[PDB]
């Protein structure tokens, strides 16, 4: 499979989240996604196909995970934007009020600005420390998807947020809302990992 | 908040 930030993949063959970003370790090839959605070894699909199992993951406490996958996936440095890329350039982090997009399977690729960081959630599994708030909004299944900046710089891989009952934020205003994702930077040095940029 |  192509493997590009934002699109669905399967675990265990029951939930669905999204592609982070590409990255290596070494010869493996692997991609960044949220820790909730599968534990180590659990099966990564794409349209079907197996492509690779979890291989390490943080949740709660953090929301990490990368998947190893096997030699024959292609791994690119672009992210979803509907029928279109967004390169990946690199992790330089932004500032609170820099603008950023994410990107995932269920809501596309949806824009808005920083508003804080190190939150906490408090999900029923256990508290998330260390997020960072946005206001682009999301929906279920968008976790893992990835948070970029128009120019390219990756910031983090979408983690949860104040979903309403029709499973998303996107119906109530930028300023309500709050969509969180943990940062790519810790996870590419636990894991040693080097992102796939062009 | 809720995971996703």
């Amino acid at each position: 499979a192509n493997i590009v930030g934002g699109i669905e993949y399967s675990i265990n063959n029951a939930s669905l989240c999204s592609v982070g970003f590409s990255v290596t370790r070494g010869a493996t090839k692997g991609f960044v996604t949220a820790g909730h959605c599968g534990t180590v070894n659990a099966t990564a699909r794409i349209g079907g196909a197996v492509v690779g199992t979890f291989a390490a993951r943080v949740f709660p406490g953090n929301d990490r995970a990368w998947v190893s996958l096997t030699s024959a996936q292609t791994l690119l440095p672009r992210v979803a934007n509907g029928s279109s890329f967004v390169t990946v350039r690199g992790s330089t982090e932004a500032a609170v009020g820099a603008a950023v997009c994410r990107s995932g399977r269920t809501t596309g690729y949806q824009c808005g600005t920083i508003t804080a960081k190190n939150v906490t959630a408090n999900y029923a599994e256990g508290a998330v420390r260390g997020l960072t708030q946005g206001n682009a909004c999301m929906g279920r299944g968008d976790s893992g998807g990835s948070w970029i900046t128009s120019a390219g710089q990756a910031q983090g891989v979408a983690s949860g947020g104040n979903v309403q009952s029709n499973g998303n934020n996107c119906g109530i205003p930028a300023s309500q809302r709050s969509s969180l994702f943990e940062r790519l930077q810790p996870i590419l040095s636990q894991y040693g990992l080097s992102l796939v940029t062009g | 908040a809720a995971p996703a």
